[PDB]
DNA sequence: ACTAAAAT
């Protein structure tokens, strides 16, 4: 044994994959003390001399930020004391897995360290935590040589991993400090506000004992969206439409419905005048005929957000249940990594191979074989964010081995994958325009030409209707009767889970692996209730919370504040700011705001008297 | 000279009572019908002007408007979208106009696309109607040909919140 | 008892 290097990955599966790819099939595997982390050993070359590679993995975050003693037990420190006087430390998360001791024992005697962690922002923090754990126990450097290394990768293919090993770099302390500052700020603000709220409202309003009222940079805006929807529903007054429609018949038992060019009229007398201008008539002339081709775009790659949206809108699944099922499928080895926000396929990918694997299931075998015979289509281009490749099938499952929820998710994933590589949908749309006296109506229809991804995603199909009769300009037809209909504008309905997710994504509230957690949190704190149709309905306590926050200080329930704080904190990452100089200022502004909030609580207090 | 000045303004179609004409301008040694017109186009028509709209025009038994007319808009409302959404591109634009001259108020309907009169047009704007205008059910039909828009601000005491 | 991040 001359020299050994150590590699750390963020998932055990990814660790095994990289070890297999770079070890060319020769491995020596061993089980560590944790029982969920494995150590792989193999020989190779690193920097001109033979080196023994030792590969291992850590499970997600290793340390989490918390308070010391005497301050983590409430009823002993004033909440305002937490803002700028409470000592802070880092303690292990998931203590059952002795990650720190495992890293020390497995890194003892190592010389070089290589970090195959994720390329996102929340990866370099794990990077520097691992360095703080491992650097104390390691052979001291010689001369002026660089020891710590980092690798950049996107996919888990042979060429990508080998090139990533070929070219290496260094980590970014200024990037890690941004995440550290965010953690500190979030913990301070949340623990400051929640304690005061739940210590004031609990003991003075009856049936809120043994209840928790929580505040934070995500839960509160999430509740704000739903209560804004509730207010909009509560403050809607109906109006009255007046739509005019008439029917024209050409052959016996062949009538045709028409639509007015001016869709709506809101004045009864005006509508009556238009009707009287049309009712006593017997001809129908033809003005113009239309015939254009069009295409329905094939779906892009699959993201976690779109998975959650479709699961909650078509399969009757909550976001947390969907995430658990997806994680189980990943662990068993049926789908790729299920927490990604990249919608662009990697350049090097065995698309043909993955498609050829699913060439035996009776549900889509014909389409798979036809695509393989006639050549596949290139995927639709999209956004890339490093991170991980999109969600694709890996093995061939059946109805039997999986059951219920797992199969219902697997079918949708496989169908989406097959559709994203198939052709488009081509349909011709024919619109014919008739003239009745002084007014003109139109009617439109569609007909299919060559179905594409519709053959695999029927719910996106083009409905079939009888083809519009062919006519030339100048033809005249008889009209049956011209009549009016009265309608009322409909009020909006409560938010659905899909709408809440798409509102969360654009404003920056939450992330790819926190939306289910936040939704489930606001459901567990009895802030909202899930009704029929997977609709989130605000309850009395949440309505009071937001209607008080707006009256007292409005930026708390405001989606833009999280984006503003993130933009301000990015300066630390870019190297154009100072850590303390930013953190102290951003904590001082919030401290002043909280000190105002505590003295302006009577306004929110006088709002719960009309309820519990 | 006012005897010929009245005939000139009538031929131009700017019908307005002689007392109002005298009020607008009182013989600065010359009528100067041009400056009379310019001064009028920034004056409220309710105070000054004669009554010439056909009686019971708001009923449904006139069916005709012959000769040229001058009218003043009062309120403009888009009857194609609810008051909640004052401009939604879900239906084509369609405007109802509340015009006046003297003692009688009349209602008009767009019936085509006219770019001259927009939702932002302030009240008091003067409209000239030329030729023959159709009245259907007490509603005046406003074709693009038989309209002329002449501006002028008198009291834009209107605020949208 | 809090908050918000990753992972199985
Ligand atoms: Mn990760
Ligand atoms: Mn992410």
């Amino acid at each position: 044994v001359m020299k050994t290097v150590l590699m750390v990955a963020e998932k055990p599966s990814l660790a095994q994959s990289i070890a297999k790819i770079l070890s060319r099939g020769s491995l020596s595997s061993h089980k560590g003390l944790n029982g969920a982390c494995s150590v792989h050993e193999y020989t190779g070359t690193f920097a001109g001399q033979p080196v023994r590679f030792k590969m291992t993995s850590v499970c997600g975050h290793v340390m989490t930020l918390d308070f010391l003693g005497k301050y983590n037990k409430w009823d002993k420190v004033d909440p305002a004391e937490l803002f700028s006087q409470a000592p802070t430390e880092k303690k292990e998360a998931n203590p059952k897995l002795n990650m720190v001791k495992f890293l020390q024992v497995e890194g003892r005697g190592c010389d070089y360290i290589v970090l195959w962690l994720d390329c996102d922002k929340e990866g370099e923090n794990i990077c520097f935590e691992v360095l703080d754990a491992v650097l104390p126990v390691m052979n001291k450097a010689h001369g002026g040589e660089k020891t710590v290394f980092r690798a950049r990768f996107s996919s888990i293919t042979d060429t990508d991993i080998c090139n990533a090993m070929a070219c290496l770099g260094e980590p970014d302390h200024n990037e890690a400090l941004s995440v550290d500052a965010r953690q500190e700020l979030d913990l301070r603000i949340g623990c400051a506000f929640t304690r005061f709220q739940t210590k004031y409202f609990q003991g003075k309003y009856g049936d809120l004992d043994s209840s928790l009222i929580s505040f934070g940079p995500c839960q509160t805006p999430t509740l704000g969206f739903c209560v804004e929807r509730h207010d909009k529903i509560q403050s809607f007054k109906p109006e009255t439409y007046w739509v005019l429609q008439a029917k024209v018949n050409t052959d016996k038992d062949r009538s045709l419905l028409l639509d007015w060019d001016r869709v709506r009229v809101f004045d009864r007398e005006i509508a009556q005048m238009f009707l009287n201008m049309t009712k006593l008539e017997k001809e129908a002339q033809v003005e113009a005929t239309s015939r254009k081709e069009k295409a329905k775009q094939r779906p892009l790659a699959l993201n976690t957000v779109e998975m959650l949206r479709v699961a909650s809108s078509s399969l009757g699944m909550g976001p947390q249940h969907a995430m658990q099922t997806a994680e189980r499928l990943y662990t068993q080895g049926y789908i790729s990594f299920p927490r990604t926000e990249t919608t662009h396929y990697p350049e090097n990918f065995d698309l043909k191979g993955s498609l050829r694997q699913q060439a035996n299931h009776p549900y889509w075998a014909d389409t798979v074989k036809r695509l393989l015979a006639e050549g596949i289509n290139r995927p639709r281009k999209g956004h890339d964010a490093g991170d991980h490749p999109p969600i694709t099938p890996m093995k061939s499952a059946t109805e039997a081995e999986l059951g219920g929820d797992a199969w219902r998710l697997y079918e949708y994933i496989t169908r989406h994958f097959i559709a994203t590589v198939s052709h488009d949908c081509k349909y011709l749309q024919s619109t014919i325009s008739f003239r009745i006296g002084p007014e003109l109506f139109t009617c439109s229809g569609k007909t299919v030409l060559s179905p594409g991804f519709t053959e695999v995603m029927p719910w996106q199909s083009v409905p079939l209707e009888e083809s519009l009769p062919t006519c030339q300009r100048g033809d005249a037809f008889p009209v049956g009767e011209v009549k009016m209909l009265e309608k009322q504008t409909n009020p909006p309905d409560y938010l659905t889970e899909a709408e809440l997710i798409t509102l969360m994504e654009k404003h920056g509230i939450g992330t790819d692996a926190s939306i289910p957690v936040h939704i489930n949190n606001i459901c567990q704190r009895n802030y909202v209730t899930v009704e029929s149709g997977r609709r989130l309905k605000p309850t009395n306590l949440g309505i009071v919370l937001v209607h008080g926050y707006y009256k007292i200080d409005a930026e708390l329930v405001l989606p833009t504040i999280r984006s503003a704080v993130e933009k301000q904190l990015n300066l630390i990452a870019q190297g154009k700011a100072d850590y303390r100089q930013v953190l102290g200022h951003t904590l001082d502004v919030f401290k002043r705001k909280f000190h105002y909030f505590v003295d302006s609580i009577a306004g929110m207090d006088e709002l719960m008297e009309v309820s519990f | 000279m006012a005897q010929v000045a009245g005939a000139a303004l009538s031929q131009a179609g700017w019908y307005l009572s002689d007392e109002g004409i005298e009020a607008c301008t009182s013989s600065p040694d010359k009528v100067n019908v041009n400056d009379i017109i310019l001064i009028a186009l920034n004056t409220d028509l309710r105070t000054i002007g004669k009554k010439f709209l056909p009686s019971d025009i708001n009923s449904g038994k006139v069916e005709k408007l012959e000769g040229p007319c001058v009218l003043q808009i009062q309120k403009i409302r888009n009857v194609a979208a609810p008051k909640d959404n004052e401009e939604s591109q879900a239906a084509p634009r369609m405007l109802r106009l509340q015009m006046t001259d003297g003692h009688i108020s009349c209602t008009a309907v767009e019936f085509s696309y006219m770019s001259k009169i927009s939702l932002n047009t302030p009240p008091g704007t003067k409209v000239k109607l030329s030729g023959i205008v159709d009245i259907k059910n007490g509603f005046l039909l406003l074709n693009d040909s038989n309209t002329t828009v002449l501006g002028g601000e008198v009291e834009h005491l209107i605020e949208k919140w």
